[PDB]
RNA sequence: AGGCGGCCCCCUGGACGAAGACUGACGCUCAGGUGCGAAAGCGUGGGGAGCAAACAGGAUUAGAUACCCUGGUAGUCCACGCCGUAAACGAUGUCGACUUGGAGGUUGUGCCCUUGAGGCGUGGCUUCCGGAGCUAACGCGUUAAGUCGACCGCCUGGGGA
RNA sequence: CUGCAUGGCUGUCGUCAGCUCGUGUUGUGAAAUGUUGGGUUAAGUCCCGCAACGAGCGCAACCCUUAUCCUUUGUUGCCAG
RNA sequence: ACUAUGGUUUUUAUU
């Protein structure tokens, strides 16, 4: 019912005077494991509190989707602002594969087994996104309620 | 000579309504209701038109 | 709700162009909204309020419109039942964890009242220390006991308590709203034909509200 | 389209509106090709009030090959052609179409003897907000940058260019 | 020798009233917000009020002192009874 | 607004 999962810690290069300023900048995905989903960002002035302000912003903005028991149903692309992604499921002996959002964002959303890449713009906070509107564009197995029944 | 009033003056002085002692700029801000101004003083008018 | 899934119409002139699936035409010179949806709008509202009312789910109602800033709790007590009627100061429901200090605020601001010189003298700090703590008060004595969130919300207008539907839609909380041909039904779960104008209408329509939770709690 | 208003008469390609018919897929778009210049430029004359590149000087200044002033050729105008290009702008290719509202300009048209000191409907074009939707932002939004189908052209770093 | 290494000491705009934080809202984001508005003051001083609500630092206040009062004491002073 | 009118201060170790 709520899983979290961090990206990476970073320090921001923003000067002021005689060096860099001493912040810390965290990005986050937070889900169910089983049907929803959301992205969050957060700075503080300790490693902690960046993640703990990061965790809530995902938290906060969670989306609804469908998986097919942590399974891709099909084969799926995703769009977003200026990027896309292709996803596909795996076969027997291998799953684990890919790397920045694509490693934090399926596994908050329960999934074990992938194939994947992205493409256009490399921003993380951008290609999240497009892997959300890649789990949105997959279609459900369940059923609810009456159009495939049952 | 595009004048509002003219003719039987000569005049030492001249003075006409609502265009001396500058009354703004940008005075109807956060929020100048004038209590009753608006009610009258802008029913026509209708040359700003609207756009 | 109080007559039953019938109809009257409401008002001769200017009407909502969103309303045209709801709208049957005009009877009376009043437009009127179709009786084919009249009778099951009201019934899957109220079987649902009694529901939630039986899991001991808390209702909030809102009075930010004057004609019900009373009738709010006047007229709901009848039920158990959390009440507002102040603005909300942003975050009322979305930001509990830092809004929950209002309640201990109130708390510190009747302390600062403690002093020895606040019992003798008459007019000195004895208005002074009223500015906050008389409006805290008022604002938060129909919901500073609930120490937590309602499950539904209930409101007059979903144009004027708009603010306050935006949160309920960020903690995904079912809100039931009354709407007249000239309301607009977005950001509302559950949506039942009145008005809070004839005269005199939430006196006894909001009595017949409060009579669903009466039921939800037995 | 570029653009086109001092006025009157003659000629002339189309435009929009209300209501129908008969023909009967004849359509929509287009490499090349065909037709149309804003202003400046050219050829041959006419015309020449001013204005006016460049020119000769004043004055300002350290300078004045700018601004202001004194004088001024080509050009501007008319007739017939050459030149073919532009921030040629709603920066929205050409065509067919769908889908809420609001405050305005301009102009056809249906009906009522306007109760009376009126208007309500219904086409075309345009202005500014703006919904559903979109975009990086600013903007667009029935005159779409939205959603759909058809055709033709263009672009792949800057400095060199 | 070195205050472009560090603690301490210390200057001035100025004794000017200003500088910011936690959480919500907006924006993709650096950030914007609150501190802006409306009365009033020497003064973000004191109040009113909003998608902002709350909060620290400084401001003002203590103390030093002047016009008086309560009280006690007196030469080497002052010198009336 | 009738104040008619106008140019510099080295690239290079630093705020």
């Amino acid at each position: 019912e709520l899983q979290e999962k961090l990206i990476a810690v970073n320090r921001v290069s923003k000067t002021v005077k005689g060096g860099r300023i001493f912040s810390f900048t965290a990005l986050t995905v937070v889900g169910d494991g089983n049907g929803r989903v959301g992205f969050g960002y957060g700075k503080a002035r300790e490693v902690p509190a960046a993640i703990q302000k990061a965790m809530e912003k995902a938290r906060r903005n969670m989306i609804n989707v469908a998986l097919n028991n942590g399974t891709l149903q099909h084969p799926v692309k995703g769009v977003h602002t200026g990027s896309r992604v292709f996803m596909q499921p795996a076969s027997e002996g291998t799953g684990i594969i890919a790397g920045g959002a694509m490693r934090a964002v399926l596994e908050v959303a329960g999934v074990h087994n992938v194939l994947a890449k992205a493409y256009g713009s490399t921003n993380p906070i951008n290609v999240v996104r497009a892997t959300i509107d890649g789990l949105e564009n997959m279609n459900s197995p369940e059923m609810v309620a009456a159009k495939r029944g049952k | 000579i595009k004048v509002r009033e003219n003719e039987p003056f000569d005049v030492a002085l001249r003075r006409f309504k609502r265009s001396c002692e500058k009354a703004g700029v940008l005075a109807e801000v956060r929020r100048r209701e004038f209590y009753e101004k608006p009610t009258t003083e802008r029913k026509r008018a209708k040359a700003s038109a609207v756009k | 709700m109080l007559k039953a899934g019938v109809h009257f119409g409401h008002q001769t002139r200017y009407w909502n162009p969103k309303m045209k699936p709801f709208i049957f035409g005009a009877r009376n010179k009043v437009h009127i909204i179709n009786l084919e949806k009249t009778v099951p709008m009201f019934n899957e509202a109220l079987a649902e309020l009694n529901k939630i009312a039986s899991r001991k789910g808390k209702i909030l109602f809102v009075g930010t419109k004057r004609a019900a800033s009373e009738a709010v709790k006047d007229a709901a007590l009848s039920c158990d039942q959390f009440f507002v009627n102040h603005r909300w100061l942003g975050g009322m429901l979305t930001n509990w964890k830092t809004v929950r200090q209002s309640i201990k605020r109130l708390k510190d601001l009747e302390t600062q009242s403690q002093d020895g010189t606040f019992d003798k003298l008459t007019k000195k700090e004895a208005l002074m220390r009223t500015r906050e703590l008389e409006k805290l008060e008022n604002s938060l004595g129909g919901i500073k006991d609930m120490g937590g969130l309602p499950d539904a919300l209930f409101v007059i207008d979903a144009d004027h308590e708009h603010i306050a539907i935006k949160e309920a839609n960020n903690l995904g909380i079912p809100v039931f709203a009354i709407v007249d041909t000239n309301s607009d039904p977005d950001g509302v779960d559950f949506v039942i034909p009145g008005n809070d104008d004839a005269i005199r209408a939430v006196t006894l329509y909001l009595g017949a509200v409060a009579a669903t939770v009466r039921e939800g709690r037995s």
